RNA sequence: CAUAGUUGCGCCCG
């Protein structure tokens, strides 16, 4: 034993998985309840999807807050390993310097 | 929930008609003809049986107390 | 406890580094109407971050067609940031490229 | 104990607010003098604040969900100050643009546009019913 | 009805409508939201017309008789909770109805409604100050730490459950039921953003009425529409009229050219009505025909969670703060109102210096100190 | 300087509704009459619901509200019954109220429909009107409902449960001869069932001398009272109101 | 006080000194029995 | 495209974006991408035929589900990145008419 | 053979009904957690 | 919370007069009848009957507030016919009309039931 | 050397009415005739119209000096 | 910190001296009423 | 009070019939839109054949989009004018607009005839995709429909593309209200604290808390803003 | 009459 993982309701390992509406009525569970949330200390907690820039991809932008004409960046990260996502910039300096 | 006793707007009794209205639906009437068969001529009363949702039947699936 | 604490508080990262952690990830599920619950479950959050100060994402971009609700945002200081999925919107669960 | 209820001159009674007491009324955000104005209180038997419709426009108020704040002056000096400075009739003309701040509003404005059309005509019963609501009427029914 | 098993569940806040209805004018997509089986709102005969003047500025006149018939009546459920525990061994709180002399101080609220366990049994009227959980912490006699209700609530204890907590302590949750009837100030909305408050409630005879004896349930202000341009509202009203006469739930899928206002008008005209939905109505007070005719018909309205009892409050010499000597919100909203800097400078613009002094100092936190004239420091 | 000589012609009479016409009368009189129909006709409706026990899926005051809206056959009993606030007793007696009892125990697998049939009065001359039958609630196996209640005199002004009419259709000048209303395009408007115009016509020719008369009525009873009895009770009640007002005015003038 | 088990609906008296548990089911959620005090609702 | 529509090696939600002008073929199999179903068009004609609708009319007691529609190569998932390389008819009844 | 333009109005909603019967409206959370 | 007692829109209070008379100083032979716990049901009909009287120079009524249950009826007359006299005559005429109407209605009920 | 306006300012009217009403509320003697008056504000208004309030306004000029005006010395706005 | 007790818009200055909570103050929802003069406000009985 | 009590006798309402126009009006609107879209196609042809010459101070793209913008603007204005001339004397939209109590002429033209061009940051809808506003259009399409010209009224209902572009415009309006509420009062609270103490002293001079003269007389005349009003000087304009 | 932390994150209303 190493610990306890909260289980999303109606997920493949939730006890309400696969049961018919008669069973859910027997278990005092609404058959129309969509599920997809956890119960933490009796509070129904739902996780919001978080939007972020996609990884491992070349993006050329125009940094106006710098001395660079353009910056090519790429947030590089492995498949489900090394959570630190190493971001690289390859940047063309401004030509206006003189 | 359950059918209202009276039509909210006019007060016509529409509580003794929900079960009969479903019985007529089993007899394969149109919804309009079923309501006309029950004498609901004002569309205030027709609103009830046509738009009512009967959730009490669902709540009678759970166990008592 | 750790997972529980995060799902209790919505603070994500080290518990000790919760001062600098991202917050507002996990939320108490909104149970006032069934449609409200489904809207909360199908909700997406775009953080401000360093990207936010560069380009304004509050506007409804064209690539939001058919993937996210064109008119559903919380009015106030979260217009455009908090969004809700289109009805036939499915998120890729990922797979091995091998 | 009636001695504790007995009164003499110089004593003070914190009486419940009754009709005629002056109250300051405002809505947040406050943007000008007309957003915080004095009114006279009227007891009404339900659970909201009431307004004549015209004073909604200086407050920038509408009855979708707006709630407003009411303060009660506690001294006769403050009450007189609100009476002589902050009452809405004194605040009709705003010095921001030397204009009236409040005017006729939606239903009244359309209804009076209809009313003052050249082809409006009122029989005896209608005019006699209408003149009941004219407070500053001397009681002379005019020559038709 | 937010969920089917709401009766078993005990959430912190819930609202349930007495008589929900699936909308007469629906969309195909609504079949798969399961909104047809868990509706939120009622179809109501709405007449779009100016009247005595209580509907103006996005307000609503309601049929008092309809509300007497259960129109938009709802229940608001609270679920309080409290847990017994043992902190060390110097104390152990315990559920039991306290007594005046067994405890070293209690509030004037009556404790003779609980049982021996100190929990009120379900089915008893409670007030905004009665005691629901008689809990007493032992003094290292004892000190009462019982719980009361919100000051602005008067319901009935619906369901009292007792459990062992995660650690193994007898703890209880208590549902309290309060029946909310629509009243003046309650917020209602269409499915088109026409948010409005209940201006006033008229009985059925005072309301206007058609030749058929039909009164309207709700009377909006027509001036809501031109600036907003919510023409889906009007088309919904027309389509609902057609649906209710025809006996068929009308389809309002947006991008469907099979339905346009022309066909709806032709179908409406087939039932002996004005093809554009207008009708001649009679003044409820005088019985006179109204000079103009009134657009009217069924439309799906929905009562929002906001009520005046939730928002109404007033402060007069209540529980000031322990640090700033200023009002704070305790058991309720009863912490006065922040006299913000905007209001301060507004009063300065008014020139009402005495009232401003009264607000900021003489009626907020008046204090006095003693200062030595020689140095200048408070002594 | 005197009131008209109004005449009545009854076009139709059922146990559900009465349709008739009043002529030689003023608009205000007719409108006040339909106001009295809706609001000021006294009937007997359930009030004071005391619930001994409840195991329904519905909370208690839900059931009390539903029982309040049950109509009761109160044809002639209502005359001899006094208002409870006017009666002198320990708050309830046969001269101000009628007792009702209900006790249903569903220990059966089938759903038990608690209807108006199950309501039991102590006085047989007051019954539920439908006694199809009005559904009150549905009970599961092992679920019961036991309560008693009373029913007392009152009129629709106090609460709509005392409203005896299920809609009072009212009309006058069906051809718009007075032009009290102005159709922007009268061609569009369907004719009334009391209209007498032809098909080419859409309005009667305007009369600058007409007055509202020939008011068409259709009082549809909810079922509590016979509609004939509704109209008779309404006229008697309004007569009583004006006579009492005259008595108070006589006191005021004498003072 | 009397309590009703949340699983098998067993009526049973439980003192306020012991852990709460149904006396032949082992279940650990109770419900207080309805009060026997008189209650009146106006039908309005 | 044939393999994904047949679901032989490539599972659906795997996005294949060809930038013709840049001569790039980006294949994406990671999680987090957002996709939706779309009906496939060929020779200005739908691959959806009346027989599929007939089999879906008796969706019960025949067990022809949406998964068979995807497996038969009639409807396929498309993400925002792929949508740039899609000429998407609004509706078949008018757009692909002659 | 081919869906007629008039019958297409029924056909698309039959397809969408089959889709939601297969999937439901919370496939995101459930599938993500299962993965 | 602040909902009024619903049974108090028709029922009087202690020392509350159902009707009071006040002479109106603006115009001679003009008086205001303030009637408590009454709606338009009496004000409109009494105003209509008063207007039919030829000696009534002016007759009107108003509700000062719909949430309140007062009605103010202003009656002004030629200077030979008191406003109280006009009010009494109007009520007597309405009572006679309602009695006649009830009698004719009962006769019509009997005729329709038999025929 | 009186340079302030003889017209009483609105602020001066407000303050003098409030202060005199507070005085009358403390049973100050009334320097005007009153009939059936209980609200001190109305009594103060009547005394103001009669110009019999026993108060002198001291207007501080910005230099530091001042003028003194009786309420009767000032023209009522 | 001590310095944080004053700075911002919620300290003892800008949060408690340029504005603060005040007694004898109520708030609630507004509704229209044409039968009141502009200088009049209806109030609930409970607040009064 | 008087106008409300009369309005009970009169009554006022808005309905569908107030939004419907005659068939000839719809036909005129359709002719106008056909002609305008043909003109836009002609302008695109001139741009494609490189025979559109830029106006000065404007590049060729700017001149092209200005031509298209003015074409669509005058099309909307003509359609709205024709719709307004069609309004009956009983059309209650015209009642509410003529009174000025609510709405405006542009609202009537939008609901009856044409919603018009939807703009983002004062520009037509940009190519969020590669040279496309949506996946329903060929690349490099500057037509009104592809560039976000809603050509159906609210009564007629918007097509999906038109609906999405209108949603984008509404989103811009909402963000504008958001930043307005953000900057609501910050400027004002700065101004008020800079000028809190500036008052009029009893010498009729305007001074600050420092007692420094800012104006010898308030507003250079010593007159309040409550009594002044507009007049015209008759000895300025006329000839000698 | 008198007694019930902050200090933040989130969220609801205008
Ligand atoms: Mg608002
Ligand atoms: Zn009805
Ligand atoms: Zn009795
Ligand atoms: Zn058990």
């Amino acid at each position: 034993f190493i610990g306890k993982i909260p289980i999303m309701l109606r997920s493949t390992y939730c006890l309400l998985n696969g049961l018919t509406d008669r069973d859910l009525c027997e278990l005092n569970e609404c058959p129309l309840d969509p599920g997809g949330y956890f119960i933490i200390n009796g509070s129904e907690k739902v996780l919001i999807a978080q939007e972020k820039m996609a990884t491992n991809t070349v993006y050329v932008f125009a940094k106006k807050d710098s001395k660079y004409a353009y910056t090519g960046e790429c947030r590089s990260c492995l498949e489900n390993s090394s959570r630190p996502t190493s971001t690289i910039w390859v940047s063309m300096l401004a030509r206006g310097g003189q | 929930m359950i059918i209202p006793v009276r039509c909210f707007t006019c007060g016509k009794i529409v509580g003794n008609k929900w079960e009969a209205y479903l019985g007529l639906l089993q007899a394969e009437y149109t919804e309009g003809d079923a309501l006309d068969a029950l004498g609901l001529k004002r569309y205030c009363c027709r609103r009830m049986l046509l738009a009512h949702v009967d959730l009490i039947e669902k709540l009678l699936n759970y166990a008592p107390l | 406890d750790g997972l529980k604490y995060s799902l209790a508080t919505g603070n994500w990262g080290d518990q000790k580094k919760a001062h600098q952690a991202r917050a507002g990830v996990s939320q108490v599920l909104n149970r006032l109407t069934f449609a409200s619950t489904l809207s909360h479950l199908r909700r997406l959050n775009s953080p401000i971050g360093r990207d936010g100060k560069l380009a304004k994402p509050r506007q409804l971009h064209n690539t939001l067609w058919g993937m996210v609700c064109p008119a559903e945002t919380p009015e106030g200081h979260a217009v455009g940031l908090v969004k809700n999925l289109a009805l036939m919107a499915y998120i890729s669960v990922g797979s091995q490229p091998s | 104990k009636p001695s504790d209820l007995h009164l003499q001159t110089g004593y003070k009674v914190e009486r419940h607010m009754c009709d005629g007491d002056i109250v300051i009324f405002n809505r947040q955000p406050t943007l000008h003098k007309m957003s915080m104005m004095g009114h006279r209180v009227r007891i009404l038997p339900w659970s909201t604040f009431r307004l004549n419709l015209s004073v909604t426009t200086p407050y920038n108020a509408d009855f979708d969900g707006d709630e407003m704040n009411l303060h009660l002056p506690q001294s006769l000096e403050t009450r007189a100050e609100i009476q002589e400075l902050a009452m809405v009739p004194r605040m009709i003309v705003t010095p921001q643009s030397n204009r009236p701040v409040m005017g006729i509003v939606q239903d009244t404005l359309t209804a009076v546009r209809k009313f003052t059309k050249r082809d409006v005509f009122l029989e005896r019963g209608e005019v006699m019913n209408l003149l009941m609501f004219l407070s500053t009427w001397d009681g002379k029914v005019p020559q038709p | 009805v937010y969920i089917t098993n709401f009766h078993v569940r005990m959430d912190t806040l819930a609202h349930v409508l007495y008589y929900p209805q699936k909308p007469l004018v629906t969309t195909r997509s609504m079949e798969y939201l399961r909104f047809r089986e868990l509706p939120a709102g009622i179809n109501s005969i709405v007449a779009i017309a100016s009247y005595t003047g209580y509907n103006q500025e996005d307000s609503v006149i309601m049929n008092r008789s309809a509300v007497d018939r259960g129109f938009f009546r709802s229940v608001f459920y609270r679920s309080y909770k409290e847990q017994e525990s043992k902190k060390g061994f110097d104390q152990e709180e315990v559920f039991e109805k306290p007594t005046r002399e067994t405890c070293q101080g209690m509030r004037h609220a009556i404790y003779d409604k609980l049982d021996d366990d100190g929990l009120i049994a379900p089915g008893v009227r409670v007030s905004g100050d009665d005691v629901i959980i008689g809990k007493t912490v032992t003094l290292p006699t004892k000190r009462d730490c019982s719980t009361f209700l919100r000051t602005s609530e008067t319901g009935i204890v619906d369901q009292v459950m007792v459990t062992l907590n995660q650690e193994g302590y007898k703890f209880c949750k208590i549902r309290v039921r309060s029946v909310r009837i629509p009243q003046i100030g309650d917020k209602f909305a269409s499915r088109h953003g026409q948010k409005g408050t209940c201006g006033i409630q008229y009985r059925q005879e005072d309301m206007p009425f058609t030749c058929e004896g039909i009164t309207p349930d709700i009377i909006i202000n027509p001036h809501a529409i031109p600036s907003r341009m919510t023409i889906g509202h009007l088309i919904e009203c027309l389509q609902g009229k057609v649906s209710a006469n025809k006996g068929e739930i009308g389809d309002a899928t947006p991008f469907n050219d099979a339905v346009n206002v022309q066909k709806i008008s032709n179908l409406l005209s087939d039932y002996g009505y004005h093809l554009r939905g207008n009708e001649v109505l009679y003044n409820g007070f005088t019985g006179r025909k109204i000079t103009s005719q009134i657009f009217i018909g069924p439309t799906y309205y929905q009562r929002l969670k906001h009520m005046v009892d939730d928002k109404i409050h007033s402060r007069a010499r209540g529980p000031i703060q322990i640090l700033n000597r200023q009002p704070m919100e305790g058991r309720s909203r009863d912490g006065g109102l922040r006299f913000g800097e905007m209001e301060r400078d507004c009063q300065i613009a008014h020139g009402a210096a005495q009232f401003l002094r009264e607000r900021l100092f003489e009626a907020s936190d008046p204090y006095q100190v003693h200062v030595c004239n020689l140095c200048g420091i408070m002594a | 300087p005197y009131a008209n000589q109004p005449t009545v012609r009854i076009t139709e009479l059922t146990d559900e509704n009465v349709k008739f016409i009043i002529e030689n009368t003023d608009l205000a009189v007719a409108n006040s009459i339909r106001r009295v129909f809706i609001a000021e006709v006294p009937i007997i409706a359930i009030d004071w619901v005391q619930i001994d026990a409840n195991s329904s899926v519905l909370h208690d005051e839900f059931i009390a509200h539903r029982l309040g809206l049950i109509p009761l056959t109160s044809d002639d009993i209502v005359d001899k019954l006094q208002y409870s606030r006017d009666c002198t007793c320990e708050e309830f007696c046969p001269e101000c109220s009628v007792e009702f009892t209900l006790d249903v125990r569903c220990n059966e697998d089938q759903t038990r429909h608690v209807t108006s049939r199950d309501l039991i009065s102590n006085s047989p001359r007051v019954i539920p009107v439908t006694s199809d039958d009005i559904l009150i609630v549905k009970l599961r196996k092992g679920q019961e409902l036991r309560l008693r209640a009373y029913a007392k005199k009152g009129f629709g002004k106090e609460h709509a449960k005392w409203n005896p009419t299920a809609g009072v259709a009212f009309e006058y000048d069906p051809d718009n001869a007075l032009r009290h209303t102005v159709y922007p395009k009268p061609e569009e408007w369907p004719k009334s069932e009391y209209s007498e115009l032809d098909e080419d016509e859409s309005q009667a020719p305007y009369d600058p001398n007409g007055k509202p008369e020939r008011f068409y009525y259709n009082v549809e009873s909810c079922g509590s009272l016979r509609p004939e009895t509704i109209v008779l009770s309404a006229l008697s009640g309004l007569k009583k109101k004006l006579s009492d007002l005259q008595t108070q005015l006589s006191h005021e003038i004498q003072s | 006080m009397i309590y009703i088990c949340g699983e098998c609906h067993t009526e049973n008296e439980i003192k306020s000194r012991d852990p709460i548990r149904c006396r032949e089911c082992g279940y650990r959620i109770m419900y207080k029995k309805r009060t026997k005090r008189l209650v009146v609702f106006d039908a309005r | 495209r044939k393999l994904r529509r047949q679901m032989d090696i490539i599972v659906s939600e795997v996005s294949m974006i060809r930038d013709i002008r840049e001569r790039e073929i980006r294949i994406y199999t990671d999680a987090g991408r957002i996709c939706r179903p779309l009906l496939i068009v060929e020779k200005q004609k739908l691959l959806l035929k009346k027989r599929h609708i007939d089999q879906l009319k008796e969706r019960e007691y025949n067990n022809y589900s949406w998964q068979d529609l995807v497996a038969s190569g009639v409807v396929e998932y498309i993400d925002t990145l792929e949508e740039e390389t899609v000429m998407l008819a609004m509706t078949p009844d008018d757009l692909q008419e002659k | 053979d081919e869906i007629t333009p008039d019958l297409w109005q029924e056909a698309c909603w039959i397809v969408i009904s089959s889709y939601f019967d297969e999937k439901g409206l919370v496939r995101q959370q459930l599938d993500s957690f299962d993965e | 919370m602040n909902a009024p007692p619903a049974f108090e829109s028709f029922l009087l209070f202690e020392g509350e007069k159902k009707i009071t008379i006040n002479k109106d100083t603006k115009v001679p032979n003009a008086c205001l009848f303030t009637i408590n716990k009454e709606d338009h049901t009496l004000g409109n009909i009494i105003k209509s009957q008063l207007l039919k009287d030829p000696q009534v120079l002016f007759a009107g009524y108003k509700v000062p507030h719909p949430l309140e249950h007062k009605i103010i009826i202003r009656v002004q007359t030629t200077p030979d016919y008191s406003p109280q006299e006009a009010f009494t005559n109007a009520i007597t005429d309405l009572i006679s009309e309602l009695s006649l109407l009830e009698e004719r209605f009962r006769v019509a009920i009997k005729d329709k039931q038999e025929g | 050397k009186r340079i302030t306006t003889p017209y009483m300012t609105k602020y001066e009217r407000a303050r003098v009415l409030g202060t005199r009403a507070l005085q009358i509320a403390m049973c100050a003697p009334v320097m005007v005739e009153l009939e059936g008056e209980t609200d001190p504000l109305l009594i103060a208004m009547k005394e103001l119209k009669a110009r019999k309030i026993p108060i002198i306004i001291r207007r501080y000029l910005p230099d530091g000096s001042y003028e003194d005006w009786g309420v009767d010395e000032l023209i009522i706005s | 910190s001590l310095k944080q007790r004053l700075k911002g818009k919620e300290g003892r200055v800008r949060g408690n001296l340029m504005g603060k909570r005040v007694d004898f103050s109520a708030r609630t929802v507004i509704t229209p009423d044409p039968n009141l003069s502009i200088d009049q406000v209806g109030v609930p009985r409970s607040i009064a | 009070t008087v106008i409300n009590n009369w309005l009970l006798i009169e009554g006022h309402t808005i309905g569908i019939g107030d939004s419907i126009a005659d068939s000839k009006t719809y036909q005129d609107i359709q002719n106008t839109i056909k002609k305008a879209k043909q003109d836009v196609i002609e302008v695109i042809e001139k741009a494609h054949n490189n025979e559109l010459e830029p106006t000065p101070g404007n590049t060729l793209r700017q001149t092209f989009e200005n031509q298209v913008n003015r074409i669509l603007n005058d099309a909307r204005d003509k359609t709205g004018s024709s719709a307004q001339k069609s309004l009956s004397e009983y059309n209650n939209f015209k009642s509410m607009v003529v009174s000025g109590a609510k709405g405006s002429k542009i609202n009537i033209s939008q609901v009856i005839a044409v919603v018009g061009q939807q703009n983002v940051e004062g520009k037509r809808i940009p190519f969020g995709f590669k040279h496309r506003t949506l996946p329903h259009f060929i690349k490099d399409d500057y037509g009104p429909e592809s560039r976000g010209f809603v050509e159906n009224s609210y009564l007629a209902g918007l097509t999906p593309t038109e609906f999405f572009f209108h949603a984008m415009g509404g989103r811009e309006g909402l963000i504008d209200t958001a930043v307005k509420t953000a900057e609501t009062g910050y400027i004002q609270r700065r101004l008020i604290k800079s000028m809190e103490s500036v008052m009029v002293k009893y010498d009729a001079t305007v001074r600050n808390s420092i007692n420094q003269v800012v104006q010898l007389r308030y507003g250079e005349d010593g007159l309040a803003g409550e009594s002044v009003e507009f007049q015209n000087l008759a000895t300025l304009k006329p000839s000698n």
